């Protein structure tokens, strides 16, 4: 399963 | 910034004339991802060519596998033709069953 | 044995019209099991291995939602990075992201990783402690400070050591028939009279899985590197891999040369020699 919390650079 | 593709053209199984097989063109080590890859039969573009989903290595360079079914013969010549922004003209690598 | 789960994401901006081209691929070891392609008609995370097809609709809905959120984050990042590097809105740029976990033979957490690149260069990466960041330049330093403020590394560490590992163990169990099967290399040697007094001996390793392998030539029991050629390991296209190593030798001296093959699927290393009758 992929990660839930990717955040902007 | 811009890395030139490395190309390998080869069969999935050891080639035998008249025996069904798969022709592969493995392109790797390139950046950016936009690339034109054609499989050729006697210098003519093969229509039914499929490719893998874009992925990349540790150094961020991309790789793709282009493939199609083929039957090697004594008379036909096979090759892969690649064009990329790093290349002046399309690069053609002939298939040799010994490699 | 030792195993890994890794996801790879690539977004390429399309300045002429519309959203970036986005491609996501998931792997367990060297097996692709899921994909998302922004150019494909379904707009869903799709299965690429038979053992993942048993996952229910909640699984596919959740993976689709998350992967679409990745795509939107990369779309905004491409704009942000263009600004950080003072680049024009006319060119195409790329963002790449890879993350995943490794487990040992006991299927326990070994290491986690999360790396990001802009235009094929390191931008920011999580360090092996899973607490701190490596910023390659001043633009990435701005990102590092934002990520430190938003507890990003804590959320990643929780996923990499927990969720990532727990789902990897589930996939290894569900796909045991293939994921836990090693395919030892099928080897053979070929001989090619290359010039007048020499011949090329080529040691082939085919149909092997996982991709990791070592092919080495020896001459009279000592490592031979001179006049050798080793191709990069390549996919066969049926989920297995291939590799060959060649050496140019004086004709009549073939029996001095031996090819040695090491792979996870071989309990004892393999030795090949050219027999003069063939
Ligand atoms: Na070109």
């Amino acid at each position: 399963v992929v990660f839930l919390h990717v955040t902007y650079v | 910034i811009q890395r030139t593709p490395k190309i390998q053209v080869y069969s999935r199984h050891p080639a035998e004339n008249g025996k069904s097989n798969f022709l592969n063109c493995y392109v790797s080590g390139f950046h950016p991802s936009d690339i034109e890859v054609d499989l050729l039969k006697n210098g003519e573009r093969i229509e039914k060519v499929e490719h893998s989903d874009l992925s990349f290595s540790k150094d961020w360079s991309f790789y793709l596998l282009y493939y199609t079914e083929f039957t090697p013969t004594e008379k036909d010549e096979y090759a892969c033709r690649v064009n990329h922004v790093t290349l002046s003209q399309p690069k053609i690598v002939k298939w040799d069953r010994d490699m | 044995g030792s195993h890994s789960m890794r996801y790879f994401f690539t977004s390429v901006s399309r300045p002429g019209r519309g959203e970036p081209r986005f491609i996501a691929v998931g792997y367990v070891d060297d097996t692709q099991f899921v994909r998302f392609d922004s150019d494909a008609a379904s707009q869903r995370m799709e299965p690429r291995a038979p053992w993942i097809e048993q996952e229910g609709p909640e699984y596919w809905d959740g993976e689709t939602r998350k992967v679409k959120a990745h795509s939107q984050t990369h779309r905004v990042d491409l704009g942000t990075l263009r600004g950080y590097y003072n680049q024009s809105e006319a060119g195409s740029h790329t963002v790449q992201r890879m993350y995943g976990c490794d487990v040992g033979s006991d299927w326990r957490f070994l290491r986690g990783y999360h790396q990001y690149a802009y235009d094929g260069k390191d931008y920011i990466a999580l360090k092996e402690d899973l607490r701190s960041w490596t910023a390659a330049d001043m633009a990435a330093q701005t990102t590092k400070h934002k990520w430190e403020a938003a507890h990003v590394a804590e959320q990643l560490r929780a996923y990499l050591e927990g969720t990532c590992v727990e789902w990897l163990r589930r996939y290894l169990e569900n796909g045991k028939e293939t994921l836990q099967r090693t395919d030892a290399p099928k080897t053979h040697m070929t001989h090619h009279a290359v010039s007048d007094h020499e011949a090329t001996l080529r040691c082939w390793a085919l149909s092997f899985y996982p991709a990791e392998i070592t092919l080495t030539w020896q001459r009279d029991g000592e490592d031979q590197t001179q006049d050798t050629e080793l191709v990069e390991t390549r996919p066969a296209g049926d989920g297995t891999f291939q590799k060959w190593a060649a050496v140019v030798v004086p004709s009549g001296q073939e029996q001095r040369y031996t090819c040695h093959v090491q792979h996870e699927g071989l309990p004892k290393p393999l030795t090949l020699r050219w027999e003069p009758s063939s």
